[PDB]
RNA sequence: GCGUAGAGCAAUGGCGCGGCGUCCGGCGCCGGCGCACCCCCAAACUGCGAAGCGGCAGGGCGCGCGCAGCAGCGUGCGC
RNA sequence: CAGCGCGGACAGAACCCGCGCGUCGAGCACAAGGGCAAACGCCCGCCUCACGGCGCCCCCCCGGGUGCCGGCGGGAAACCGGG
RNA sequence: AGCUGCGGUCAUAUCCACAGUAGAGCACCAGAACCCGUCAGAUCUCUGAAGUUAAGCCUGUGAGAGCCUGUGGAGUACUUGGGUGGGCGACCACCUGGGAAAUGCAGGUACUGUAGCUU
């Protein structure tokens, strides 16, 4: 069929909400430097929550976005942790899916005890070519329903592209 | 002591005894005009039938 | 301790509801606006009788409760607790004030919230009972026990409408046979040719008959 | 879900804003004239870049709509030898050069000339943007616009503008050097990315002379070549026709029956 | 007793119409204005600068002065037994070119043209007054294909 | 130009019951919540909006020539 | 933007991130009203028009509007700025 | 006839759903040495033309939601003016003019300026 409807990885977003500032965060954004190869972004806490110990505007999390084929090697390494097996409900309504690994050294990273151990959320965004019509500056419009990815078309893509196994 | 605060009673009747007089007609005034426009209009009136180049040929530099 | 209702009879003031500007008004003693078998379907009580105000005045919330109890006790004792559904139409939304004045007199005269009244017009229904046709005379009698609690003149009217829908009994019967009615409990929706046709066929699916 | 009161109370934006085509705050400040001038609506050089071509227009606002004074397209650069890279920086410069020499050859030189103003539209005003290449092309063709050269390459100060480092951007010497080294180090990647360059026969060493020769021919003969394009009512059968009201009713009554 | 700010009591006067909010369209910038032309001040409340007083929001006045962004307008106001001429400065977003003399100008330019042309051919036209609605004309309504219909009072019935 | 009477619950803010539910809780029912219809409404609510009022116009125009430092190809002002 | 929806290790009612929707229900020091969505809100850069001298208007003032000649800031510019 | 640039009207244009579109245009799209801008060449910026009409754009469809127009509601509601009309009042009736709104119902889903391009 048509080559322009083919589903790709549009971007992969990683974040580790370590929950507090200090050296554990500054080591955690060094981990996203190791994985992505990019300089990550720090997340600020939106409110001050007594139960979690966070303050408003406190640097709480570290996040990054990786694209291209560089996002694919981060993904299949992260999918080798989860045996390429993801729950059906973990796929989003809008065509994405996500999972979270518990230690980053399952990605092919040596330990480095001065850094530590962090878990992270891998958020996969899928698209067909033609997403630019919703993201560009001039003549911005909605992408059509045929070109939007459903949850099931993301599920069909996940079993076809990665030899995936759905759950439940 | 406490008495009446306000009324407009008999005011329209008072205001129409000598009528509501119009704005009294006057000579046209330069009050409120644009200053760059008014400056230029007076320059056109100063050199009305004789041009500026002929005027400064007579009276020298007019500024 | 309550003033007589002749002091707050007529709609003298602009309507003055409980709002952010008028707070501290107590709750009305008229608590219930639907009596009898409220859950009864639209096609069970064809007859409709109304107590209609022939006055422009303010019905007290106290009189609205007293006429409620007078009419509800009669429909229970004579028609029975299942054979009617009586709805109180007017709601006591207007707040009346009392000056209550050492004795200040007329200085600072604007009054505190004193009670709640419902403001009715000429021809406005106050109460309405939906019954079977056998209990016409019962329902006419319960409303004349209600209008004793009310100031001024009221009129009991037997309406040709079917129950609490606006549709007349001849016109309601026809559309019920046509399949054009979807019940909403006390009232009804008439099925029209305006939807999408897949939605129209779901509308005939949920019709009454 | 969204309630019905949403749609009934929804006030749509202006159609060219819903289309994402005009910045009406920017458009308001751009075409604004002093009330002292009353009729003299300002001319504006509007530069628009598409995927294929670069549009340059001098046009003036009226009540019914803007009236075009002059037009040039980068597709018109084929007469001047430029058939390659129709949306690059130099095609932007040459198209800006083309309206400026069209508009000056249109009006005769007895009275003073009005100032024109640059209309980027919704493109970003960056240093090295093509929309300012069309600005710089228009000033070289004699169109008087109250510019400053801060966003054209070669700028170091308001008094000092380096024409030489402007010229290697302009004459493709930055492009040809990139085009030349790709041809040596990755000849097959050179074969794929510059396909219409090879089919045109363009060579990167030849590329400066093509642009320099084009700039003379624009300034010598900027005159518009016209195409008549007489009849296109053949294309009328390609459009579809609407149904009638009773035919819409006939499909609806049929849809009820099945 | 109400407070006397510059926009007092303008909750409805300085509002926008339903589904007609927003900044003004750029087409207002293509309107000409001339000295002597009548304009209607109607305030655009989206434009906060150059807003006239609320008193002039219904009023129509003649332009005396034209500025860079604004317009001076002569508007008379009753101060007791006199009309006092106020000079109203308003941005152009708050005015409209008035159609008060719209039909007079249409009448005048045609009639002055017809008087010029008749004077050219040696004729003259006496008076071109607007004739008002006079008496009714005589009518002939034939009962051919139009039979008279009786109107009767009908018995009062009431529906309930 | 207005936003009163009326009208309207469509947004804001209230009032009240039913109806519906691949919603939640409790033990089919009850209670929440959601939706659609509906109900009673508003001096400090308005998708509408009168009667009634307010402003302004019903006279100078057309043409031509001069002038300007304004303007950039007009606008004013003189005749 | 408020808010909603659906996804995501620890992670919970409430940490963060993503995608989708979202007529303004958010925000604009504050009272209320009006206003406002490629903004009048948010963020960032550069700034200090929160300026001098002459006027005029709305007009008791207060406050605001509008010009002219200078001096500037931002911007590629039109423009905008006299808190 | 259409597309496109710039517009005018600012929903008959919005919103949902499903269809179809030869040409050219508009696009999506290929890429990132440079200018430029980012966490990320996603956007912006530059360079390209290998692919593709899948989307956008366009058009059609829908007893679609809304919106628009007509009609109706209705001479109804309300009201200017008048009476030594009525009524204990509340207020009502009459006379003379003016005269609505919501629901309903029917049809409509765009017009247009300028410029360029398309057989
Ligand atoms: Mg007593
Ligand atoms: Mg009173
Ligand atoms: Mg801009
Ligand atoms: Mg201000
Ligand atoms: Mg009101
Ligand atoms: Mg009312
Ligand atoms: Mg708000
Ligand atoms: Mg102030
Ligand atoms: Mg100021
Ligand atoms: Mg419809
Ligand atoms: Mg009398
Ligand atoms: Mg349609």
């Amino acid at each position: 069929e048509n080559p322009m409807r083919q589903i790709r990885i549009e971007k992969l977003c990683i974040n580790c909400c370590v929950g507090e500032s200090g050296e554990k965060l500054n080591r955690a954004l060094k981990v996203l430097e190791q994985i992505s190869g990019q300089k990550p972004c720090t997340g600020k806490a939106r409110l001050t929550i007594r139960g979690f110990g966070i303050r408003r505007n406190e640097k709480i999390s570290a996040y990054v976005t990786v694209r291209g084929e560089k996002a694919r090697e981060i993904l299949n390494n992260a999918l080798k942790v989860k045996e390429y097996e993801i729950k059906k409900s973990s796929f989003s309504n809008t065509g994405g899916f996500g999972f979270g690994i518990d230690e980053h050294i399952d990605l092919g990273i040596k330990y480095d005890p001065s850094i530590g151990i962090y878990g992270m959320d891998f958020i996969v965004v899928l698209s067909r070519p033609g997403l630019r019509v919703s993201k560009r500056r001039i003549k911005k419009s909605r992408v059509g329903n045929k070109q939007r990815i459903s949850k099931e078309e993301a599920m069909q893509w996940f079993v076809k592209n990665y030899d995936g196994v759905l759950l439940n | 002591a406490k008495r009446k605060n306000h009324t407009n009673h008999n005011q329209n009747r008072k205001n129409h005894r000598n009528g509501i007089k119009k704005v009294k007609k006057s000579a046209p005034s330069f009050r409120g005009l644009n200053h760059k426009y008014l400056r230029n209009m007076l320059y056109s009136r100063k050199y009305n039938n004789i041009g500026r180049a002929a005027y400064e040929a007579e009276h020298g530099p007019q500024q | 301790g309550r003033r007589p209702a002749r002091c707050y009879r007529y709609c003298k003031n602009k309507p003055y509801p409980k709002s952010r500007f008028c707070r501290g008004v107590p709750d009305p003693k008229l608590a219930i606006y639907d009596l009898g078998r409220k859950r009864a379907r639209v096609t069970e009580f064809p007859l409709s009788v109304h107590l209609v105000s022939n006055e422009r005045e303010q019905l007290s919330a106290e009189a609205l409760e007293a006429a409620r109890i007078a009419a509800n006790r009669y429909m229970i004792k004579h028609a029975g607790k299942d054979n009617f559904h009586m709805r109180i139409r007017v709601h006591p939304l207007h707040v009346i004030r009392i000056n209550k004045m050492l004795q200040t007199g007329m200085r600072g005269s604007f009054g505190k919230p004193y009670g709640r009244v419902a403001r009715v017009d000429f021809g406005q229904e106050i109460l309405s009972i939906r019954t079977k046709d056998a209990f016409k005379a019962v329902a006419c009698e319960a409303l004349r026990r209600a209008k004793a609690k009310f100031p001024g003149h009221q009129q009991i009217k037997v309406s040709c409408a079917f129950g609490f829908t606006g549709i007349s009994r001849e016109e309601f019967e026809r559309l019920r046979k046509e399949g054009k009615l979807i019940s909403q409990g006390s009232h009804v929706t008439i099925i029209k040719e305006k939807g999408s046709i897949v939605g129209y066929k779901e509308k005939l699916s949920k019709a009454i008959q | 879900k969204i309630k019905k009161s949403y749609f009934s109370r929804f006030q749509t934006k202006l159609r060219r804003r819903r289309e994402g085509k005009t910045d009406y705050k920017h458009r308001y400040n751009l075409i604004r004239q002093d009330v002292n001038k009353h009729g003299l609506m300002k001319i504006r050089l509007v530069v628009r870049i598409t995927n294929s071509r670069i549009i340059c227009e001098i046009l003036r606002a009226h009540v019914d709509g803007d009236r075009s004074i002059a037009y040039a397209d980068s597709t018109e650069l084929k007469r001047y030898g430029i058939t390659f890279g129709l949306k690059n920086y130099t095609a932007a410069y040459a198209t800006g050069l083309l309206v400026a020499c069209r508009y000056n050859n249109k009006i005769a030189g007895e009275g003073p000339r009005p100032e024109c103003y640059l209309d980027i539209g919704l493109r970003r005003s960056t240093r090295g943007a093509r929309v300012f290449g069309a600005m710089k092309g228009a000033l070289d063709g004699g169109l008087v616009m109250p510019h400053s050269l801060k966003r054209v390459p070669g700028y170091v100060s308001e008094e000092e503008f380096d024409s030489e480092v402007f010229r290697n951007k302009l004459f493709g010497k930055i492009l040809a050097g990139y085009m030349k080294e790709m041809m040596e180090n990755y000849p097959e990647k050179y074969k794929k990315t510059f396909q219409e360059y090879i089919k045109k026969g363009i060579n990167p060493d030849d590329l400066e002379n093509i642009y320099e020769n084009a700039f003379k021919k624009i300034r010598e003969d900027p005159s518009r070549v016209s195409k008549t394009h007489g009849d296109y009512s053949i294309f009328k059968e390609f459009k579809r026709v609407r149904l009638s009201k009773e035919e819409r009713a006939a499909r609806s009554r049929a849809k009820l029956l099945d | 007793m109400r407070s006397n700010g510059y926009r007092r009591g303008t909750r409805h006067r300085f509002s926008q119409a339903f589904r007609k909010h927003g900044m003004p369209k750029p087409s207002i910038l293509t309107r000409v204005f001339k000295k002597g032309q009548y304009v209607d001040v109607v305030v655009n409340p989206a434009i906060h600068k150059g807003m006239p007083h609320k008193f002039f929001h219904g009023r129509t006045g003649k332009i005396f002065n034209i500025d860079k962004r604004s317009i001076g307008i002569l508007m008379n106001k009753r101060c007791g037994p006199r009309y006092v001429e106020k000079m109203v400065i308003a941005r152009v977003e708050h005015v409209r070119p008035s159609r008060c003399n719209e039909e007079y100008i249409k009448r005048r330019t045609e009639n002055d043209r017809l008087r010029r042309e008749a004077a050219a051919r040696g004729e003259k036209l006496g008076s071109l007054k607007r004739k008002p609605g006079g008496p009714r004309g005589a009518v002939l309504i034939s009962t051919e294909n139009n039979t008279p219909i009786e109107i009767r009072n009908e018995p009062y019935f009431e529906v309930y």
